[PDB]
Formats: C-alpha cells, structure tokens, sequence
C-alpha cells in the first residue's frame, strides 16, 4: 500500500527486493510530510535562494536566432550553484533525509556531476557522504573523483560487474538495504523506484515554476516549446511539470543519439528500447533480444542512463510530450555555436537539447515560434572531450 | 505437479528437515554444471534451487554475482537454461526444481510465456528477486495457472500484514530470510498456514541446518557456500566435484532426525 | 585636462606616451556621459541581470564559524557567470566601446580569466576580440586559451620581454595606439591609467551595493568588515566603494603573501613594494632598487600583478582601508576549509580572502564579528593545482 | 650649457640638416657600444639620442625591444649608463647628447637626483618616453634647474593646444613624430617659437633626411635602422663598424645643401 500512485499509466512501480520496501515506504512517509509542513518548505526555499543562487536567469539569444521568425530563450541552470540542475533537488533530498533523522548519505554517480552535487549538499547539510563509483568511471572522472574527495565525500570505486553506473546503482542499493535505519539513498535522477520519480520532479519543479513566471514577464505569454535533454529525466521533468497542465505549451525531451540511431549506438531507450523491468522499475530501457540490459552510448557522459523516467514514458505514451534524438556531431555543434555566438559554453548534455531547437528554427526559418530551452549545466567540464575531438579530425 | 508437497510430507513422515543447494544455471560451463548439479542430488539434495545468469543480480553478494560472471564469459543464454532444466527433469523425476529470477528475464517476452515455459521443462517454482508482494500479482497468477508455485521471501522484520500477505500468496516453501542486507517469524507463519519455511541467506555448516530444523524451518538452503567450492577449484574439475560431495552430504545429514 | 580627477592622492594619473592621450580622453568623455545616460545605465542593467546572473548571493557560513563569535558571509560572485566577477565590467566597457562606435576589442591577460572574460562579452555584443597573452601564459592555461577560441576571440601570443602579463600588457598597448580609432582596450582591472581605475570600480560596485542591501536584510546592519584579495584591485574596491563612506566598515584588502614576505617571493607591492611609475600610473610596485619592474609571486596566478590599483595605494595612506598578505600555504588551507565545511569550491584568489578571515577568527575566537567575504570567483580551475601540491608533499 | 643652440645655429650658417642616430647604451655590450658611438660621431652625426635600458619599453618596436634584452644579456644598469655618458663627453665635448628615458627610472630614485645627475655627466637633453605633457610638470622643471632640456613629442594628429604647450614647454629640440603606432605641424610650431623639429620614426634612407629638412624641420633621427646593422653584425663586430659608419655617413651627406 502506498500514500501516493507508484505508476504513470503502466510505467513505475517498485520492483526491488521485499528487504527495501520499508525504505522506500519511510521515504514516501517523510516526503509526504515535509510537502504539507511550511518550515521545511521555507528552508529549502532558503537554501535554494542563498546558498545555490535561484532564481536562476531566463536569457534571451537574439545572435543565435538572427534572421529567422524564432525567438529562444534558455533557462539558466548552469548558473546554479556547481553548474547543474542536480544541485536543486539533493538540497531537497538532504533536507529529507534530516527529517527522517539520518546522519548518512549513499550515492550513486556515472559522470561524476551526481557525486559532486551529492557531496557538496551533504558537506553543506553536516551529513556523511559516501558515493559508489565504478572504477572505469573513477579512472575516467579524476577531477570529479577529487572535487568529491574535496568535500568530504568518500568515494568507493566499485569493481564489479562492468564497473560503471549501473554496478554503482546496484552497489548503493545493496547498501541501503542494511543501512537504511541511519543512512538515505540520494538517487540521481527521476527514475528507479517510487517514490523516486516523485520526489525528484517535485525538488526540480523550480525549474518550470520560474521559467513560467519568467517569460510571462518578458514576452507576456506562454513559450510554444520548452526543450530539454533527457539522460534519466530529471532536468526535463523539473522543466516540464508546471507546464504539464498548459495544453498549448510543447514539451521536447531530447534523448542522445550517440553516433546515430542505426548504428545501435545511441542512449534512446524512451523511443529505440523496449519496456522492461530494472533499476526497481518498469520502464523503456536499452537491453538485449533475451532481457540483459545493455549499455547507452553518448559523447555526453551524463546521458548515459539505459532506461528514463517512467512519467517521460508515460507523458509520450499519451502524447502530451515528444521526444526526439540528437547525435553527437549535432550536439557539438550546438556547444560550438553557443559559445560563438552568445559567450555561453553550455554542457555537452544541454547541448542536446540546444541542437534540437536549433533544427526547429533551422527547418523553418520563417516559422514564428517561442523557444525555452533548459541549459541543464555549464560546459567547462567538457572543453577536454570538445578539444580532443576537433583536433582528431583536422579542424583546429 | 506437486513435487513440493510430495517431498515435505515424506520428510515429515522421516522427522527430517530439507537440504536445497543454489547454485547458477551454466556456472562455469553447461556440461559441469550439469555435471555439479548430478552430484548435488546423488550427494543428498532434497531439492535444488537455480539462478539463471542475469546481468545486473542486486539481491546477491559478490560470490553469486561471479558465479552469473562466469556463466556469462561461457555464453550461457537463458534459452540455454531452459535446455539444461529439461534435461535435469528428464534424470530426475521427482526432486523439486525452483528457479531464482531476476523480473526482466521473466517479464521480457511475456510473463505467461516464462510460466508456460517453466512448466513445459518441468520446473517446480519461481522465486523473483526483485518483485515484492506488491507488484507480484501478475506474476503469481501465471505462476499459479502454469501449476508454478510462487515463492516470497519473508524479511526477518515482516510487519503483520506482510506474514499474512506471503502467508497467502505462496506456494511450495517461504523463503525465510536469515538477515537484511526466529520462532516468532516461523510460529505466525504457521499460524497463517504458510507454505513451510526454508532458511536461507549465510547457511554454511551442518550445525545450522540442525538449528533451522529445530528452530521449526521445514528446512535450509545454501548457496554461496556451495558456490564458494565451485569458486575455489576451478582450475580441478574433480575436485570441485569431490569437495561438493563432501559438503551436501554432510549439510543433508545434519537435517535428519 | 580632464573631466575627472586622474589621482588619488599621490597615486594614479595618465603616465603613458603623448600618442595614447587622445585614446584616454576620448574613453572618460564616453564613460562620463554614459554615467549620466539612463538608456546606458538601463541596458548594463539589463545584461547584469539577465545574461551574467545578478544579483549575487549572499551565502552565511555557519559551519565554518561553529564554536566562535564570527558570522561570516560570503558575497558569491563564484556564481556569476563565467565564475568570477570580472564579468560584470567587461560588460560595461563592451557597452562603452559599443557607445564610442567601436566595433573591436583588444585585452591582455595572464592567467586568461580576463581573456575569457573580455571574450565572452565581446561575442554576446558583436565585437571583435582579440587578446594578448604572453607564450609562457598560452603554454600554462591551454583550457583558458581554448575558451577564448571558443568563445571566437583571436589569442595572440606574446612572445618578447619574458612572455608574461607585463609583456601582453605593452602589445595590448601598442597595438591601441594605432588602432583606437576603431578598437577600445578593454583592460582588466581596476589599474592602468586614468580613467580605467575609476571606470572599473564603477562597473564593479554593484558589489558592494548588492552586499550593503543583503546584510542590511539579514541582519539589520552594517558588516564590521569587508574582506577581499588584491591583485590588481577591481574585486576589492567593487566590493569596498559603497561602504567608503561608513566609517565603521573596515576595508581590508589581502595581497598574497607566495612563500611568504621574508622569501621576496610573493605579490604584496601595496605593503612590501616601494612607489614607481609603471602600467601608465603612479603607483607602489615590485621593483629592483635601480627601477627595473619585477615579477609577483602566489601559488595564484591571478594575484600576479606587480602593482595595484592606485585607489587602494590612496586608502592605505590614509588609513580608510588595511592590507595585510596571505601565504600560499594560508591560501591552501581556507580553501580546503570551504570545499569540507560548505562544499564551496573557492578560487584560489578568493581564498587569500577567507584565510584572513579565518584568522580574525581563529586568532581571537571570542570577539563578536560580522564579516564578509567577497568571493571573487569559483575554484573549479584550480582543482588540478590543488591536487598536485597536495600530491608532492605526501597527503592524499 | 647650449649644446643644442650652438650645434642648430651653426647647421643654420651652412644650410644644412642635423642627423641624429639612436642607439641603446651599452647594446651589444659596453665596450662596443663605445665604439659603436665613437664611430656614430666620426662618421657625421650631428648629435645623439642613447636609451637606458629599461625592462618594459611600452613607445618601442622590436627592433629596440632587442637592443634593451641584448644590453640586459650583457648585465648593463643604469649607472654603467651614467659612466658611459660621463666617458662619451670627455672624448666629444660639444656634440649634444640626449637621452631616452622612461620614467620609472627617472623617478626611481628622485626625479630631481636623476636630473642632477644628468647635468654632472654633461647630458643635453632628456625625453621621458611615458610622461606626456599633462604629466610633466616636475620633469620639465627639474630638467630646467639643472640646465637639462625637456624634450617633447608632438604626434602627426596634435591639436592647437598640444602644439602650443609643446612650444612653450621643451627645449632643445621639438620631437616630430612621423606617425602613429608634414608642414603644418612644422609651420605652427615655428609660429609658437618651439624648439627646432628633428622628424623621427621610420627614418632609415637619404632621401628621408633631404625631405625633413626640405619639408622645414631641422634635421632628422634614427634609430631602427642603426640597431637593424648591429643586429645584423653582432658575430663580426668590425663588419658592424664599417656598416655603420657607411649608414651614417650616407645619411648626413643627404641632409648638406
Ligand atoms: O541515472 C541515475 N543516476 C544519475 C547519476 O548521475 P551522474 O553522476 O551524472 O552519472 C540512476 C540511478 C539509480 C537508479 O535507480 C536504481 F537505483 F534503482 F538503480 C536510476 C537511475
Ligand atoms: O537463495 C538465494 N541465495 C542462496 C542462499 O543464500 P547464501 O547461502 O547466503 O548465498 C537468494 C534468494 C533470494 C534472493 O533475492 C531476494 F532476496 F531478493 F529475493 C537472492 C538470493
Ligand atoms: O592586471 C592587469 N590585468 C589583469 C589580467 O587578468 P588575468 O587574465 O586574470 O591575468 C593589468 C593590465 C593592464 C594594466 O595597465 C597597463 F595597461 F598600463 F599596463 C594594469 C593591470
Ligand atoms: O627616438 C626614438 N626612436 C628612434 C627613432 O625611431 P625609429 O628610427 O623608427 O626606431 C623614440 C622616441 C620616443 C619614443 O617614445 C615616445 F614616443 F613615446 F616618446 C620611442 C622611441
Ligand atoms: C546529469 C546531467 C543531465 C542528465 O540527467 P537528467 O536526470 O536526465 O536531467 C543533464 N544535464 C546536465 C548538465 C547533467 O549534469
Ligand atoms: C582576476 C581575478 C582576481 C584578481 O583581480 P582583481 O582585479 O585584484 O580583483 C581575483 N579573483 C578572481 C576569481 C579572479 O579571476
Ligand atoms: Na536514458
Ligand atoms: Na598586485
């Protein structure tokens, strides 16, 4: 039994062991709590506003957008405090697991960027960190590995399996299931089981709330499309949840096409996969004709999640949102020309969804339209991986 | 069938609790798998539970997740599973056959297909690691139309509900958990005419079996133990074969009265 | 002649050949009817807010003051963008070159945040940017200079002199003096000639003037002091300009102390230099007993300028505002003190800001005190230096 | 002293232009740079302009630039200069010998010391390259108390009042500069009674120096093109004399009626 829906129309659920479901119960409990209770609500809010900077600017790119009908804005999520969304909702996140009475914080991390903001809101929060990490990822990951050492965080490598997210994933899970009493898991992502995906919109919904306010100021009308990438859904449906019920209003998450969908090397699983059962819930994944899940590919490290949120498979099932890809090159195109053209380096995985409004404008340049896309993060990051590609082939 | 039920009121009518050896289907090959499995039962299985090698196994520790490695560096397939399941039914008539699953493999190509399929090859039961209670209806109603018992785990902490909820919606044996990652567990599940309790979780000496048997477990399963002799003598097929012996003989002898 | 007061006390004025005066009379006739321009005034706003972030946090420390009588804020221009709070002038004197009809940028820079910085304005406002860096600079700052690139500015290695700042300096200067007529130096602190000490307070004192607002709200008064590094001066007299005239607010200014004052190696010419004529100003400076221009030192190369602004050499002497150093080692543990204790990454600069404050804490634990910080800028490109000292000398 | 006068109204009695070649004190090191100039003035030079070398020299191209690292290469200070300058007028008690300063040097150690010091070697004339008109007031007035000439530069572009204050404040000899980084600057400086124009940058043929001093100034100064031979010779140090000696001689022949 639960407090709140576990599903979005087929998708979701809470498929973990019987040993975690007391965890995840608790959870929900906390949560439900801390929604209705108006101190907890005032020192997120708080902590948003004086520690991680929101609201974060909604800036409007008139070089980009030049001699075409489209105007595009983008929500400035790279501003946040650490230079991703991710920062808003483990706030929100430390902040429960306080409630709940916890001292300890496990993580899981992929790129790194969920480790460092895992850790910063834990050193923030008097809370101890620890964070698994596959060892190709620590290997890969140095300065984030250090920036999370920096913080007091300490960092697990985990050897198992392939030894990247999802044997963290696994990792940290096996951990909760015995330390839950004292310990919160502080998921990445709006994926895994309920309340998870819950919980992960509503500590992101910030995202949406302002951009709604923001451009009704500036332009005194809702955008016809608000963009974003989609990793595992977190910056997307932070983005998207305050417009849900505003018909008019496009939603366009962007899954990374890697080298191009035929090629089978891609991180499309909402619109390439096929529904399956794994990291606790039930939802389009990347995974093999016998049921083994398989790995995403992208340039962009923090859109390499196999699976999505189960409400983004939910919302394109009915059609309130489309969902799209965008391949590398296109991607690094779309950080080439932000950067040139308005002195922003965006996030190779903002960049996705940068790319796709891009098109839209592109296509049909004389096409009047008004565009938010969500620039989920900052690219300094990924001025390394950008360089070493241009140089491989020729240019620069 | 009713392999289950055959077997706990022989060993009922014997005073004797169950011995029931995990290992993974294709660990570490098909043909000494095959070879390990024969050499359970002739050493005194009462029953056997199987992993097929699934890619991601969050509910097992580092010994099983290496078992799954190897099965998978030798190719072993789910398909390939189903093949060697066939075969064991086939030299072995009446010893229960439960499956440890992880919910992709089964929900893949269609939940009724897998139940269908398991009881085409004779299997007995189907323990889904990853489904609790609360998702399991579909799970177990194909389980239960495919003459398949549904198997749950009952935590070492289960609330009252949940006794009552496994109480109900088990068949075969209830998976007694050990630990997290008991009389009064064992007695209410009695009281709620549960599926008999094997102990499982950390079962790795005679004195252990004798202690669930007397605790009033039906029984105790063991598999990293077993899997740990695997793990150890790979490099001597017949030594693995000789040291499994040695150990389920002497697990099955501590359950008899 | 001139519009405006070229001296502060002693210290300051115009010392640069005949041939550049036409180029600094025309930029203060600009600057002073810009000033008075509310259509200017509107437009830097709207950039300020809109583009760059603003207005900053102002982020309480209290894990970091546990145990004492210290408050401390911290005035969180990390979170500007591009990380440090060069950006807010660069884009008033974008603005200026703009007014003036220039359609090119000239910068020098040395550890390249002023390079970033002059690029990034210079691609939202159509300018072309190039910028002088010294060779030894472009082969220590590869990521800077890629920015740079990027962000589509032209870099410019200077090979003569020593192939430092002082030299990019000279060529930025050089080239002005033919090319004023259609390009404006866009020079990067609050030094140089007059009127670029004047402008570049008066482009960064939004500073002060948002931290006079924000504690006045937190805590219903003034700090007791303001706390900054020095370098060349503009972080520092940003944050000090709106509280010169409350008395009761100290102004203290942190040159870096290198290896400390005694070694001759470190960066605290207002302290520890003797008064030259260098940079177009009179000013104190790093120089041999015969007047030959020397070079600072600081584990941070953003601290490097062997002078200092004229206003704080003017402070000093009257004793409005102190300057005391910071070694290295100081600098290293206040930052590894933020990363544990608030999960801030503070630029290594800045850190010479809160070393002090940590020792007017430390030193005297029991005094009541409101502080705050300003944090020039975020430490994300200090990680790797960080780490490999901390590497050498054993730990980690 | 009235070195400049003295030197401007004899050239005045024969018709004739003053050259003026520049050269860096101690440029490629401080024996030859005394040979260097000692073969600058047998060869024809009308007066000289020497730097000190100085470690940011913003008014210089590269061609001067070098000459200062050379010089530094070489360990020469500003008071080595000074015992230069003192040597250089022991042997050529009339030609007139200005320096080319910038003004962290002139100040270092007191801008009237530097002045005084001047004056006790037998220096004519000094021109602060970084101190412009607005600025130099303390320069010009302890130029003036030690019987130092304040040179100035007037660029291609000066207003009516730069022209005016340069006329009013140098002495010696106007500094005409060629260009950035023609008669009616020439004119109106004569109308405001300044210093005599010697043209300077870009100086390095004959026909230049017969065109400065047909276009009405007094004479021409170079420099580059000086320390381009140096530059040039610095392995053969012989070749480099005669080099320069054939440059100089070349240029003052072109500024005779
Ligand atoms: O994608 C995930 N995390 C994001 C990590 O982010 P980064 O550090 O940027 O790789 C993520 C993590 C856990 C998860 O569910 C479960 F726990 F069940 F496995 C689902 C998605
Ligand atoms: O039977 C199992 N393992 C072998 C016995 O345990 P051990 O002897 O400790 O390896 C076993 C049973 C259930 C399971 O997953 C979950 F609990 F979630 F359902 C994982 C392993
Ligand atoms: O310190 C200066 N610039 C800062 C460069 O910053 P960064 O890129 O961080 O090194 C600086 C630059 C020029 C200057 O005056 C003059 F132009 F006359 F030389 C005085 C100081
Ligand atoms: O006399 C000089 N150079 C030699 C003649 O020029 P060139 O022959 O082109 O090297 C010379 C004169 C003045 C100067 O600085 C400033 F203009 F600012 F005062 C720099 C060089
Ligand atoms: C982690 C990350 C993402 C992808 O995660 P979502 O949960 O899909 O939002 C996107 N952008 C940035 C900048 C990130 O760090
Ligand atoms: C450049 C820089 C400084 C030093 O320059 P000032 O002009 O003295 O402020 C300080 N902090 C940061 C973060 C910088 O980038
Ligand atoms: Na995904
Ligand atoms: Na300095």
């Amino acid at each position: 039994t639960t407090l709140l829906n576990p599903y979005f129309g087929e998708f979701g659920g809470m498929y973990v062991p019987q040993i975690l479901m007391p965890a995840l119960n608790q959870l929900e409990e906390a949560f439900v709590s801390a929604q209705k209770d108006p101190e907890f609500q005032a020192q997120f809010a708080d902590l948003l506003k004086n520690y991680a900077g929101r609201p974060t600017a909604l800036t409007k790119c008139q070089n980009i957008t030049a001699g075409t009908r489209t105007t595009l804005y983008l929500k400035r999520e790279d501003l946040l405090h650490g230079g991703a969304h991710k920062t808003n909702q483990v706030l929100g996140q430390a902040l429960l697991a306080k409630r709940m009475g916890k001292s300890e914080i496990i993580a899981e991390t992929g790129a790194g960027q969920h480790g460092v903001a895992s850790a910063l809101a834990s050193a923030l929060l008097g809370l101890k960190c620890r964070i698994y990490m596959g060892a190709k990822d620590v290997e890969r990951q140095s300065p984030n590995v250090f920036r999370m050492r920096l913080m007091g965080a300490e960092v697990i490598p985990v050897h198992s399996g392939s030894a990247t997210l999802k044997d963290a994933c696994n990792e940290a899970l096996r951990d909760w299931s015995g330390s839950y009493e004292t310990a919160h898991y502080m998921l990445g992502t709006a994926a895994g089981p309920h309340p998870y995906p819950t919980i992960v919109r509503e500590f992101q919904r910030m995202i949406g709330e302002e951009t709604k306010a923001q451009i009704l100021d500036k332009e005194g009308r809702l955008p016809d499309a608000v963009i974003a990438c989609v990793g595992g859904g977190s910056n997307a449906i932070g983005m998207f949840a305050d417009f849900i019920n505003d018909t008019s209003v496009g939603l366009i998450g962007v899954e990374p096409g890697g080298h191009g969908i035929e090629t089978g090397e891609h991180g499309a699983p909402l619109k390439h996969g096929r529904v399956g059962i794994y990291f606790g819930m039930k939802a389009p994944m990347m995974q093999t004709a016998d049921g083994q899940i398989e790995e995403s590919y992208s340039i962009s490290a923090g859109l390499d999640f196999p699976s999505v949120g189960p409400q983004h498979a939910y919302l394109n099932s009915i059609g309130r949102a489309d969902y799209v890809s965008i391949t590398d090159d296109e991607a690094l195109e779309a950080f080439k020309t932000l950067c040139r053209h308005e002195g922003i380096i965006p996030a190779l995985e903002s960049s996705h969804a940068l790319a796709h409004a891009l098109k839209m404008m592109r296509e049909q340049p004389e096409k009047e339209q008004l565009l938010v896309v969500n620039l989920s993060g900052r690219g300094d990051k990924d001025i390394f991986t950008v360089h070493d590609i241009l140089k491989a082939r020729g240019e620069i | 069938m009713e392999r289950y039920e055959n077997l706990f009121a022989q060993l009922n009518d014997r005073r004797e609790g169950a011995f029931v050896p995990f290992v993974t289907l294709g660990d570490p090959g098909i043909e000494q798998s095959l070879k390990i499995i024969d050499t359970l039962i002739d050493a005194g299985a009462d029953a056997l539970e199987l992993g097929v090698p699934f890619s991601d196994p969050l509910a097992d520790g580092p010994t099983i997740q290496n078992a799954n490695l190897r099965a998978f560096a030798a190719g072993v397939t789910p398909a390939q599973c189903f093949e060697m399941l066939a075969l064991i039914r086939e030299k072995h008539p009446t010893i229960p056959i439960g499956l440890l699953m992880y919910a992709n493999l089964v929900f893949n190509n269609g939940i009724d297909a897998f139940y269908a399929r398991c009881e085409q090859v004779g299997v007995d039961s189907v323990l889904v690691a990853d489904v609790p209670v609360e998702e399991s209806a579909p799970f177990r109603q194909a389980a239960l139309r495919h003459n398949i018992a549904p198997i749950f785990i009952c935590p070492p902490n289960a609330d009252d509900d949940l006794l009552r909820q496994v109480a109900s919606y088990g068949r075969g044996y209830t998976y007694l958990l050990s630990r997290s990652g008991l009389h009064h567990l064992i007695e209410k599940l009695k009281e709620y005419h549960a599926a008999p309790a094997l102990q499982g979780f950390g079962i790795s000496s005679p004195e252990q079996v004798s202690a669930a048997v007397r605790a009033g477990a039906a029984g105790a399963i063991s598999g990293s133990a077993i899997v740990k002799i695997i793990e150890k003598n790979l490099a001597s097929p017949k030594q693995m074969l000789a040291e499994l012996r040695s150990f389920v003989s002497a697990m099955k002898a501590a359950s008899r009265a």
